[PDB]
């Protein structure tokens, strides 16, 4: 049998948590928003070579559901927007969270800078992402677009890679 | 406003929640999972609803209030909303011939006199079923009738009538559904089961009818007939209103 991965998708309000998701599932791009309560999304990829079972978990912008999807996922995306400083500071408090939860440091994990195509409205420079994985001891980093496709394969894969190891 | 979250699964298992108000019909939902699905818009597609406990089963009819149908539902239940493809929900639009007894001309003019008119004709169906005994895994072979109010019966002695015709069920009176594993719980001569039930029943009751049939074919005569009597010109409605969409 092959093996199945539950990922998480986290991040704030409005950052394209659903447009990754559902580029990368289905190979569409969500033009209109929609604010999230709850989608998940099951795709079988191949991962190095080996047939691999995703169960994504797209999750709310905005208790104890929170705690649940940390508690039972086993990677974690975690997603800003480019365009928005608010997004990226809000981060911390949510790595914070997981952490807590899975009661280790070592949770499989990637920051994803999004939106990276709307670069005349950039707020968040690239080497502000890759000093946050600096200070979370060299975590997985990637500026994708949703809209481009650009780097949104790389998130998903990346954590099944982490899971693996 | 009442609000209600519906987790919608998919048949994949993939699931989508969605924020409904009192207002919205089963009609508005497939709207909504019809944008955020991406999926083709066929008339087929529908909202379905599962019942784990009593092993019972049914398409949504597009006209139905949602947050209605759910409030009927136990604090633990185990039901689900799924949002599946069911090609019987409209097989009389798409072949009256079958339920009515073909080129498009004519099928459309067997649609106007069926569903246009002043009041609905309803397919004239009978046959024998198999009717569970209440709390017993025992059957019944007996003669019906459908009716545009509801299911009817020759009383032992008498026959075609006319106003002698007794009444089994009048469909104002419950929702149609379809019976999973009868067989093997209660002695079903067949698995080709349709139930009976009053919409607020969510726990086995004496007052579930359950009727078996010889065949498939059969079981499709019956669920599609007693839709069409019961929702009426509604059923039609709904189909012209999917039509438009697909
Ligand atoms: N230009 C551009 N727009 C994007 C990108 N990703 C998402 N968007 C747009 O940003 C808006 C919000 O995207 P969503 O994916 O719905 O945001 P979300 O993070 O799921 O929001 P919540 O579910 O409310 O938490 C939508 O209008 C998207 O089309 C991207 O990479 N580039
Ligand atoms: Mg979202």
């Amino acid at each position: 049998h092959m093996r199945e991965y539950k990922l998480v998708v986290l991040g704030s309000v409005g950052v394209g948590k659903s447009a990754l998701t559902v580029q990368f599932v289905q190979g569409i791009f969500v033009e209109k928003y929609d604010p999230t309560i709850e989608d998940s999304y099951r795709k079988q990829v191949e991962v190095d070579c080996q047939q691999c079972m995703l169960e994504i978990l797209d999750t709310a912008g905005t208790t104890a559901m929170r705690d649940l999807y940390m508690k039972n996922g086993q990677g974690f995306a975690l997603v800003y927007s480019i365009t928005a400083q608010s997004t990226f500071n809000d981060l911390q408090d949510l790595r914070e969270q997981i952490l807590r939860v899975k009661d280790t440091e070592d949770v499989p994990m990637i920051l994803v800078g999004n939106k990276c195509d709307l670069e005349d409205e950039r707020v968040v420079g690239k080497e502000q992402g890759q000093n946050l994985a600096r200070q979370w001891c060299n975590c997985a980093f990637l500026e994708s677009s949703a809209k481009s496709k650009i780097n949104v394969n790389e998130i998903f894969y990346d954590l099944v890679r982490q899971i693996n190891r | 406003m009442k609000k209600l979250v519906v987790k919608v699964h998919m048949d994949d298992s993939s699931t989508k929640s969605l924020m409904v108000d009192e207002r919205q019909l089963a009609r508005d939902v497939l709207d909504n999972l019809f944008e955020k699905t991406h999926c083709d818009c066929n008339v087929d597609w529908c909202l379905y609803e599962i019942y784990p406990e009593l092993q019972i089963e049914r398409v949504f009819e597009d006209h139905e209030n949602v947050v209605e149908v759910l409030s009927d539902w136990t604090r633990d239940t185990e039901n689900k909303v799924l949002f599946l493809e069911k090609e019987e929900r409209y097989a009389v639009f798409k072949n009256p011939q079958n339920f009515y007894l073909m080129n498009a001309k004519n099928k459309e003019y067997l649609l106007e006199e069926s569903f246009c008119g002043t009041s609905i004709i309803v397919p004239e169906l009978e046959g024998a079923l198999y009717l569970k005994e209440d709390g017993k895994k025992s059957w019944k072979r007996r003669y019906f009738l459908l009716r545009a109010s509801g299911i009817y019966y020759v009383p032992k002695g008498k026959t075609k009538t006319s106003r002698d015709l007794a009444c089994f069920i009048q469909f104002e009176n419950v929702n149609i559904y379809y019976g999973i594993q009868c067989k093997m719980k209660y002695k079903a001569p067949t698995d080709h089961c349709f139930v009976l039930k009053h919409p607020q029943i969510q726990k086995e009751s004496q007052y579930i009818k359950y009727l078996c049939c010889d065949d498939a074919r059969t079981l499709s005569q019956w669920v599609m007939g007693i839709r069409i009597a019961k929702y009426g010109k509604t059923l039609y409605d709904n189909y012209q209103r999917a039509v438009a969409r697909a």
